[PDB]
RNA sequence: UGCCUGGCGGCCGUAGCGCGGUGGUCCCACCUGACCCCAUGCCGAACUCAGAAGUGAAACGCCGUAGCGCCGAUGGUAGUGUGGGGUCUCCCCAUGCGAGAGUAGGGAACUGCCAGGCAA
RNA sequence: GCUCAACGGAUAAAAGGUACUCCGGGGAUAACAGGCUGAUACCGCCCAAGAGUUCAUAUCGACGGCGGUGUUUGGCACCUCGAUGUCGGCUCAUCACAUCCUGGGGCUGAAGUAGGUCCCAAGGGUAUGGCUGUUCGCCAUUUAAAGUGGUACGCGAGCUG
RNA sequence: UCCUCCUAAAGAGUAACGGAGGAGCACGAAGGUUGGCUAAUCCUGGUCGGACAUCAGGAGGUUAGUGCAAUGGCAUAAGCC
RNA sequence: GGUUCUCCCCGAAAGCUAUUUAGGUAGCGCCUCGUGAAUUCAUCUCCGGGGGUAGAGCACUGUUUCGGCAAGGGGGUCAUCCCGACUUACCAACCCGAUGCAAACUGCGAAUACCGGAGAAUGUUAUCACGGGAGACACACGGCGGGUGCUAACGUCCGUCGUGAAGAGGGAAACAACCCAGACCGCCAGCUAAGGUCCCAAAGUCAUGGUUAAGUGGGAAACGAUGUGGGAAGGCCCAGACAGCCAGGAUGUUGGCUUAGAAGCAGCCAUCAUUUAAAGAAAGCGUAAUAGCUCACUGGUCGAGUCGGCCUGCGCGGAAGA
């Protein structure tokens, strides 16, 4: 007596670690924080990562929390 | 009927019923009915199997379960079609995987406990075994 | 004081035949979904307002109860 | 006093365990000290009867391995689920 | 088909030569015939539901014990009707 | 350089909490005063300045301690990709992969840059 | 400036009936009947507290559990919509055995008579009327007994309607 | 029609008259910045005050809070002034 | 509904979106033809990744069991109006320990899968963009993971794969999806696949070792049973065991208690030491209550193994329809 549900959103990793991503990329798509900007990337108001450089991404573990970061190094 | 008061869904899956038990080892009491089938356990039968077996001790000794239902499980009003949504809880079940003990037994001798055991056995649904509680 | 229905599960005879009246073709073949039971005096739960039940004329009960 | 015999292993895993619990004999280990936690195969009946007395886990046992004497002591006995069978054996070498 | 039990000797409060017994209130028989039981003006049930029995026919201790409480279970079962 | 203290990082609970002991030339803390800069939706506690007789309780560093937290094999077990099988509401065989929990055990950190202090 | 909420929004502006019906289509989708399942229903069985003076199993057997059949109601739409005419009665049957009588046995809370219950058995047999459109059912009176079902809940290119 | 969760088989996506709940707004401040602060609930004492009023210490630790449903996320606070 | 000669090449879909749409249609996905393009794409290896699912766990979100502890409301002796002393036998949480469960729980967590890079072989370019023309948008079953359903259905709805659909040929008796296997044509040729080798019906009455008495094979459950094979452990055992047979089975007793008649045997209930190789103040029948036969139990003769259960191989009953 309900059967409702909501169009999903597509989000999730659309890059991975290890590509050689171009400035302006997503790298992630998020609804919280499960990764934090980096060296040359930028966090949207959305959260969404984006890219400033060019290079492949790395993802780092960082903080005392042991929360996960994201940085893009020019290789 | 052994429902848990105060949960918090209604409704759920029937899910599935795999791999073997957890709770296998033969704890406090020094007896224990194993489960050697795959089954489903109401809360009906599990009422019947206390009631068969204090009857055979009578009063004395201690009588511990080794399990529970918490498990809401639905049916269909009889004569209407399928779908219109999921059924209303009739009654509990507790699923049971193979080596999971039932019930535990102290204050009692090696002989009284297992014919009591004898009589539980004849109010459940699947086929068990008995095993005596192992040091180390 | 304290009551509860019995209602004798099995001791109540229960039949099932066709319907009357109008109503196509579902009322004349599968219409058996009408009931016609049977509660003897035989049955006999309290025993003492049971013979209250068979000398008490009224309809929907024959002679014999 | 408790001995028994044993065998070292030549494959360790699922489809080795299981092949030889069915043709009678079980997998066990033993480990202490700074050596090799030596892969025990051991006979499956004799155990058996053997753990049924209970003085089976307090005494220091005298198992063999190809002629040497090795004292060890029963730690962890893990059983089957719903059979009297024995599945695998944790000794620590005392 | 509704099995009948009226099972006495529980929640009473029976006062006594010739009984004048009292009946408790908050327990006894649930809401739907309890309001059919407070719903009651007779001037034998008071205000409250703690039923003043005055019966002094009866003579013998004994007997008035339980022909007080046969004027409860007889009162009890037209207001529970 | 052996140790010292303080600032800033790496590595981020093997690195931390609890308990007991312990350090003061210097450093740090505490401490003195607060009409001036500034300050409390009240208050020199916090904040800021000006100083510093006394001290090491507190805080911090260090040491012992596993009293707790944490790390964690080997083997087994669960599961599982693919291919076969059965009694096929679930398991077995071949084969590759292979946990979590638990056990032995480990463990009260390690390292770099800078600044002066120390007996140099 | 639109709850254009039937929310990609047919016009600015729109509710019903048809058994007087009608055309074009569909077994893509119902009603009968068949098929799969067997929840339900029916039958059988396991357990055994208690009842039965005593005594669980002469006769029942609560609490629960495990199957069978495919006669009920259902589920599901797989066949039929360029048609498979559907209740009852009549006529004529016919098969099954989970047997109502006759026959052959065990037990008994079987003295005798008469009974209760289980097992073997399907050869034969297995009412007439009153009331109702009835199946059923109630009743009157019988009979050794007035079986249960399957057979498109047999049978309308056989009748009745 | 739209939003969150689950079903959704560890990328995305994924139905059912499947299982749970919400939206048809609010605010010039609840927005931006700078600076500061960072809880809930309990033990104890104390003017009326007891179940919790205001205040003080202690434990505790984000079980808090975030204009709203739920999930995700947050003290380097997006929490509080 | 019907839509008329032939041959050659390739070859779908029954999905998503939206629709007064749901048996229509539109674009995209998949087909085709032509065009032009980058070792462009696919399988394997290595490498670099994030996931939280299965499993697992129980700190968190809830739920559940037992034990140790434990205030407070109440109950009570009481205040015998509060205050209050005490106990708490009660409802008795909170905390500590020990045990389970979860789609909407996670301090854990694979395998696969998915994205990206490098490397080799291979594939008539299998990848993409562009244009011409489509069809299709009713899908079915089987396997695996589920929701739903009664862990029913050739049921229903998804994911994914396969097959049919649009694919014959062999096999499962018959049998679109099950197993093997992809028909260019011809041959009175040979080797295998699943499956088979007494006859129907082509191929072993094949070779060796064991198993079953039911025609099991060749429909099935709880459950019952000295069926019978294998294997292990245990008990007593020619100071002679098991079972028959030769005998006893006793002393107080009405056993005290209600001693109302209920004498080991209607019932509470408790139950000793004697004669000794042994004998329960009692196992059953029968009894108002007796007795008797006695059974446990204990000695002799015969005179050798035997008793009771455990794990399994295969069977028997359970098992009745037109």
């Amino acid at each position: 007596r309900n059967g409702r549900d909501s169009e999903a959103k597509r989000l999730g990793v659309k890059r991975f670690g290890g590509e050689s991503v171009l400035a302006g990329s997503i790298i992630v798509r998020q609804r919280g924080t499960k990764f934090h900007a980096g060296a040359n990337v930028g966090c949207g108001r959305d959260h969404t990562l984006f890219a400033k450089a060019d290079g492949k991404v790395k993802f780092e573990v960082k903080g005392p929390k042991n929360r996960k970061f994201i940085s893009i190094e020019a290789e | 009927m052994l429902q848990p008061k105060r949960t918090k869904f209604r409704k759920m899956h029937k899910g599935r019923n795999r791999g073997l038990a957890q709770g296998t080892d033969v704890s406090f009491g020094s007896f224990g009915l194993k489960a050697v089938g795959r089954g489903r356990l109401t809360a009906r039968q599990i009422e019947a199997a206390r009631r068969a077996m204090t009857r055979a001790v009578k009063r004395q000794g201690k009588i511990w379960i080794r399990v529970f239902p918490d498990k809401p499980i639905t049916e269909k009003p009889l004569a209407v079609r399928m779908g219109k949504g999921k059924g209303n809880v009739e009654y509990w079940v507790a699923l049971i995987q193979p080596g999971k003990v039932l019930y535990e037994m102290d204050g009692v001798p090696e002989e009284l406990a297992r014919e009591a055991f004898k009589l539980a056995a004849a109010k459940l649904p699947i086929k068990t075994t008995f095993v005596t509680k192992t040091v180390m | 004081i304290s009551r509860h229905v019995a209602i004798p599960d099995g001791e109540l005879e229960i039949t099932a035949i066709r319907a009357q009246g109008a109503g196509g073709q579902h009322v004349n073949k599968t219409s058996t979904a009408i009931h016609l039971r049977f509660d003897i005096r035989a049955s006999s739960l309290p025993e003492y307002y049971k013979e209250r039940l068979l000398a008490a004329s009224h309809h929907l009960i024959s002679s014999d109860g | 006093m408790f001995t028994i015999n044993a065998e070292v292993r030549k494959e360790q895993g699922k489809g080795a365990s299981r092949r030889l619990r069915a043709a009678n004999k079980f997998p066990a280990i033993i480990y202490g000290g700074k050596e090799a936690p030596l892969a025990i195969e051991l006979d499956h009946d004799k155990v058996m009867n053997m753990q049924a007395k209970a003085e089976f886990y307090s005494e220091v046992l005298t198992i063999v391995v190809d002629g040497k004497e090795i004292k060890v002591k029963a730690q962890d006995v893990q059983r089957h689920p719903y059979k009297p069978k024995l599945q695998h054996i944790d000794f620590v070498r005392a | 088909i509704s099995r009948h039990v009226a099972i006495p000797d529980g929640e009473l409060e029976i006062t006594a030569a010739i009984h004048l017994r009292f009946d408790i209130r908050a327990s006894s028989l649930p809401e739907y015939y309890k309001e059919r039981l407070l719903a009651a003006s007779h001037h034998l049930i008071s205000s409250d539901g703690v039923i003043v029995i005055k019966a002094q026919e009866y003579r013998s201790q004994e007997l008035n014990r339980e022909a007080a409480l046969a004027r409860l279970v007889a009162m009890i079962k037209e207001l529970t009707t």
